[PDB]
RNA sequence: CUCAAAGGAGACUGCCAGUGAUAAACUGGAGGAAGGUGGGGAUGACGUCAAGUCAUCAUGGCCCUUACGACCAGGGCUACACACGUGCUACAAUGGCGCAUACAAAGAGAAGCGACCUCGCGAGAGCAAGCGGACCUCAUAAAGUGCGUCGUAGUCCGGAUUGGAGUCUGCAACUCGACUCCAUGAAGUCGGAAUCGCUAGUAAUCGUGGAUCAGAAUGCCACGGUGAAUACGUUCCCGGGCCUU
RNA sequence: ACCUGGUCUUGACAUCCACGGAAGUUUUCAGAGAUGAGAAUGUGCGAACCGUGAGACAGGUGCUGCAUGGCUGUCG
């Protein structure tokens, strides 16, 4: 049947649907190479598949919202990993060994009073 | 390579080369090449004399070079003898468009003059 | 830091070649967080370097590193009286970090057209012990040579 | 400047002052505080005394003063240079 | 240094608001100004009625004022006469139908607003400031407070150099958010200027 | 169908009204859809605390407006008149739409 | 703020309502694209005759409890100082110290 | 299902091993989204500087009362040999310009936000829906990517200054507004002694919003996109904590 | 909140009393305006609301933060 995974990264969240196939990937009704023009983003998306050796045994249906290129690419990689574990449960050990199961919780630090940014202070002068 | 009395560069695109004329910016240079029927990316070197002349008349439609240089000089002249506040700023070399003079204003004043 | 609580950060391997070594070199070259702009510059210079020699992009890159990596450097050491520039052994990781930084710094100083070409001419001279970066490695080895007497402070 | 679809501005109390004196031979100086009034093509001749903050300074309206405001001819600040 | 207001920092945690209506931007500013004039009137009129807290609600085109007090008979009057006299002034001010409810402050020695006002009235009568603060602290500790702190600042005893003095008994853990800390202030207008009083009263963690 | 939109500064007070709006409605015939938790609004304010200067010393406040949506589909006749007379608590804004 | 300065704003608020409709139709004429060229002129001259204090741009928001002309906040009608005092006393509904 | 917002669950050095004074604890491993205060905020002890504020307000005392009170118009707070602080934009090719083409978060709105359509080179105008809003409007994110061009020049870098002509808000833009168009095209080619910020989603860089507000941000407050380098160590510089002399 | 000039004196903002008047709307001239002089229309529902006349008073962003409250910076 269909297998599902929810992935999140920065302000992005990806819905992933995994089913046996031949290796075709759709992201927001576009192809992988059409959606992600950045070469790093394409490698991030694939990374779980090159690891478990199920690259061309599956079909990927994926919708994403929010964030940017690297966030969505990373968000898909997380939800993909959560889909494969709903597929086979013996993959958790090798996926976690690759750092793919962890939800990356790094977010933008808020701007604070008296600072120019989250941490950049205004220029100081003794006199 | 001789328009409006000056010589224009020969190794530059026609749209860039025409901007050497006092009174012709990038917009006017774009209109003239359109009014003459010449592309913008063509170097004026490979422009036939039968085309340069078709640029010279169009440039004549604009007040350029010495005629413009005399109009601008006359406009300022009219403010200075008038005694209006703008002409007093031209007399004293200060900025005329209400900028601060406590600091800055070095374009109108020039480099600093120590006490 | 005082408390020594600083571990290590994982760096992704570069896309085209899967070399973490090369991915750090893109990072040293990157400005303003524009990583893709730096990825392209490195790839173009690497291909000009791959066809200027017979080796692959990596083997030509390593040969450039081997001629720029310093082995010994000098660090100051204020002790009871004054400060001597003590020669210290450069740890294997810092060897690569210094080699890359000097290459990128030397290439930025050249006067060719693009940065991809400048980086290519520096990576090529580094294969022949010419240009800056390689010279910077020579100036460091000389300083550490003239201070070998202070090799116990 | 003021939008063209609105026409130049003129303080109504001044517009009456020029009317009551163009038809007559009143060459007495016109004392006004209305530095915001555009100069119109109808008082080229007589002298309007415009306020600069602490007194009224007479400006002899000619033709070339048309389109300017009155205040452009009554400077408000007094400057003579530092240590000059 | 400066300390956070003990009431404000707990307003959603263990302390309730003193005004509880809802409004959009269109009338939010006008509701605040009418609550201000109402409290300004009630506080002046009922100065001798031991008014601790005036809570204002606005159900629907009407205002409901709840006056917490320790002398409710003084607030109400004979057969509800006086409480009616206010129910008219409040409607005049608020501009809606008014309704007044009288809550009971039992043990006024444990209410920060009443304790602060007690000390302040004593100072305007030229009572020794030291005696007032000790009495207030001993009373509240006897009635079962887990802690109390009283602070008095200004030209105490008409001294030329102003200073601050404070006493404390039991626990007053101001950094614990879930601590029931009743806090209020008051001002005395003596012949030498203003003297400020602050009172913290701890009643147990929730 | 009638639309019920509920506003309040306190999400506990807003759940009391919703619990009793969807209770005085299923009894009186009509059935209910919801309640729906619409996105809470967070209005923020930043003020200078010192009466004079000290620009970097500030307090940051916030008002949270909670929102609720209740759908009374197929309103019976005893249902409608059983709604305006419920008289909800103070500080709960109620807007009735048809 | 001074008492006189407070009374200046109540006058400017009254005069802005008494001449509200009389000001709006005059600007309707002046802004009217297809009016004439002399009634426009008359409407322009007539607008200057109304007292200056009748224009809403002459008003300055003031703290409703102190009269402070700076640090105003429209949602509460108070200066930044009085907003803080009322907020900590719990006299502003829903308003608490924010943190995210 | 993403999400919205209510209620719950979750992390405790709890588990395992070693170490340790049979202690506190520490070092490492497992499981787990998260591991040792998970990240960020709020929260500021006794006190110090007669620190700041009598111009938010309040207030002792002092002082003025046909004036130091009150009303009005115009001017000033925007001056300009100069000196300093904090910023913005640059000096370019990791770029400029042209065309095409992706991916955000957070927020505001009724004397308000204002679509569509038509007119204008443009700022805008006329007409006029929808929205007190997860609905409508503000409102195209920009950096990015593809293709072209420019080819190291004070330039197709830079955009100061000035002339001319306009728009909009407003009784009214002379002093003294913002923005648009055409023309003008300054200094500046990486900055002396010296000096500042930052340890990770940070710095750097890229846009977006809000308060104030008729109009008037390069300031302030807030939001996401991209996204580093380095930390051997504690002798030295600065500030601080504990014991001792 | 400052300057120049034009203006007022129980007063722009409160209370008390006396007397006049519903309050308001609609226009004319003088004046930069403040204001002054008028000229029309309403007179409704004491007490609203205006004008005047007295004197208790009001008014002060005037001085002292080294007389103070409140609030804030700071070591941290
Ligand atoms: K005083
Ligand atoms: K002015
Ligand atoms: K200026
Ligand atoms: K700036
Ligand atoms: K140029
Ligand atoms: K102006
Ligand atoms: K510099
Ligand atoms: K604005
Ligand atoms: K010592
Ligand atoms: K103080
Ligand atoms: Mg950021
Ligand atoms: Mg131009
Ligand atoms: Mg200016
Ligand atoms: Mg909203
Ligand atoms: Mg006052
Ligand atoms: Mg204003
Ligand atoms: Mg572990
Ligand atoms: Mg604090
Ligand atoms: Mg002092
Ligand atoms: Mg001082
Ligand atoms: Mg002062
Ligand atoms: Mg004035
Ligand atoms: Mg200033
Ligand atoms: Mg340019
Ligand atoms: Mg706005
Ligand atoms: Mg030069
Ligand atoms: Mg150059
Ligand atoms: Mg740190
Ligand atoms: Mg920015
Ligand atoms: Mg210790
Ligand atoms: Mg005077
Ligand atoms: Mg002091």
């Amino acid at each position: 049947n269909q297998y599902y995974g929810t992935g999140r990264r920065k302000s992005s969240a990806a819905r992933v649907f995994i089913k046996p196939g031949n290796g075709k990937i759709v992201i927001n009704q576009r192809s992988l190479e059409q959606y992600f023009g950045r070469e790093t983003a394409r490698m991030v998306v694939r990374q779980p598949l090159e690891l478990v050796d199920m690259v061309e045994k599956l079909d990927l249906y994926i919708t994403v919202k929010g964030g940017g290129i690297s966030g969505q690419a990373g968000a898909i990689r997380h939800g993909i990993t959560r889909a494969l574990m709903e597929y086979d449960e013996s993959l958790r050990s090798e996926l976690r060994k690759a750092g793919f199961v962890t939800r990356d919780a790094r977010q933008v630090e808020r701007k604070k009073v008296g600072l120019r940014k989250a941490r950049r202070r205004p220029q100081f002068s003794k006199r | 390579a001789r328009i409006a009395g000056i010589n224009i560069p020969d190794h530059k695109h026609a749209v860039i080369a025409l901007t050497s004329i006092y009174g012709v910016g990038k917009t006017r240079s774009k209109a003239i090449l359109a009014a003459a029927g010449i592309a913008e990316d063509v170097k004026i070197s490979e422009l036939s004399e039968g085309q340069i002349d078709t640029l010279r008349d169009e440039v004549a439609k604009f007040v350029v070079e010495g005629d413009l240089r005399r109009e601008i000089s006359m406009s300022i002249k009219r403010l200075m003898d008038l005694g209006c506040y703008r002409g007093l700023r031209h007399r004293r070399g200060l900025p005329v468009r209400g900028q601060r003079t406590k600091t800055n204003a070095r374009t109108r004043k020039g480099p600093r003059k120590p006490i | 830091p005082r408390r020594r609580v600083i571990g290590q950060r994982k760096i992704l391997p570069d896309p085209k070649f899967g070399s973490e070594l090369l991915a750090k070199f893109v990072n040293i070259l990157m400005v303003d967080g524009k990583k893709s702009t730096a990825e392209s510059i490195v790839y173009s210079a690497l291909e000009t370097l791959a066809q200027r020699s017979g080796k692959s992009e990596l083997e030509a890159f390593e040969v450039a590193l081997e001629n720029v990596r310093p082995t010994v450097e000098v660090k100051s050491r204020r002790v009871g009286g004054s400060t001597y520039q003590v020669p210290v052994e450069v740890r294997p990781v810092r060897r690569n970090a210094l080699a890359m930084r000097w290459i990128v710094e030397a290439a930025r100083k050249r006067g060719d057209k693009s940065m991809a070409l400048r980086l290519a001419n520096e990576l090529s001279d580094a294969a022949e012990n010419k240009g800056t970066a390689v010279k910077k490695r020579e100036d460091v080895h000389r300083m550490a040579e003239a201070n070998k007497a202070f090799a116990h402070y | 400047p003021r939008s063209l679809k609105k026409g130049p501005f003129i303080d109504l109390h001044l517009l009456k002052k020029v009317e009551k004196a163009v038809e007559s031979g009143d060459k007495k100086p016109l004392r006004t505080w209305s530095r915001r009034s555009t100069i119109f093509p109808n008082m080229i001749g007589l002298t309007i005394a415009v306020h600069n903050g602490r007194q009224h300074v007479p400006v002899f309206v000619t033709d070339e003063m048309v389109g300017h405001k009155l205040g452009e001819f009554a400077p408000t600040r007094t400057y003579r240079g530092h240590a000059a | 240094g400066q300390k956070v207001h003990p009431n404000g920092i707990r307003l959603g945690i263990v302390k309730p608001w003193n005004s509880t209506w809802f409004a959009n931007t269109k009338e939010f500013a006008d509701n605040l100004d009418s609550d201000f004039k109402v409290r300004q009137y009630l506080t002046k009129e009922l100065a001798k009625a031991s008014v601790s807290r005036i809570v204002i609600e606005r159900p629907a085109k009407s205002i409901r004022v709840t006056i917490h007090t320790a002398r409710p008979g003084i607030v109400i009057g004979k057969k509800g006469e006086d409480v009616e006299k206010l129910r008219k002034v409040v409607a005049d001010i608020a501009g809606v139908p008014a309704q007044i409810n009288i809550a009971e402050v039992r043990k006024p020695e444990l209410d920060a607003k009443l304790v602060a006002d007690s000390i302040t009235s004593q100072l305007e009568r030229r009572v020794m400031f030291r005696r007032a603060m000790k009495r207030a602290v001993q009373n509240a500790m006897r009635l079962g407070a887990k802690g109390i702190k009283v602070e008095v600042s200004g030209r105490l005893g008409g001294a030329e150099i102003a200073r601050t003095e404070w006493y404390r008994e039991g626990r007053v853990p101001l950094h614990t958010l879930r601590a029931d800390i009743d806090y209020n202030t008051s001002e005395a207008h003596t012949t030498y200027g203003v003297i400020g009083v602050k009172v913290w009263i701890f009643k147990g963690e929730i | 169908r009638i639309r019920i939109r509920l506003k309040a500064f306190d999400h506990r007070l807003i759940d009391q009204a919703t619990a009793e709006i969807v209770e005085t409605a299923k009894r009186t015939g009509a059935q209910v859809r919801g309640p729906i938790p619409l996105p809470t609004r967070k209005e923020r304010f930043t003020v200078l605390i010192s009466p004079h200067v000290n620009k970097d010393a500030r307090d940051q406040y916030e008002i949270r407006t909670h929102l609720r949506l209740v759908d009374i589909v197929e309103p019976t006749e005893k249902t409608v008149d059983a709604l305006m007379r419920l008289d909800l608590a103070a500080g709960v804004d109620v807007q009735i739409s048809l | 703020a001074k008492q006189s300065m407070k009374a200046r704003e109540v006058k400017r608020v009254a005069l802005a309502d008494k001449y509200f409709a009389k000001r709006a139709e005059l600007k309707a004429i002046i802004s009217d694209v297809n009016a004439s060229d002399e009634d426009r002129w008359n409407a322009v001259l007539k607008l200057q005759t109304l007292p200056r204090d009748s224009s809403p741009s002459r008003q300055r928001n003031r703290c409703r409890q102190t009269g402070r002309p700076h640090g105003f906040l429209r949602k509460f009608g108070l200066s930044r100082i009085k907003v803080r005092e009322a907020a900590m006393r719990g006299e502003i509904p829903g308003l608490k110290k924010a943190s995210w």
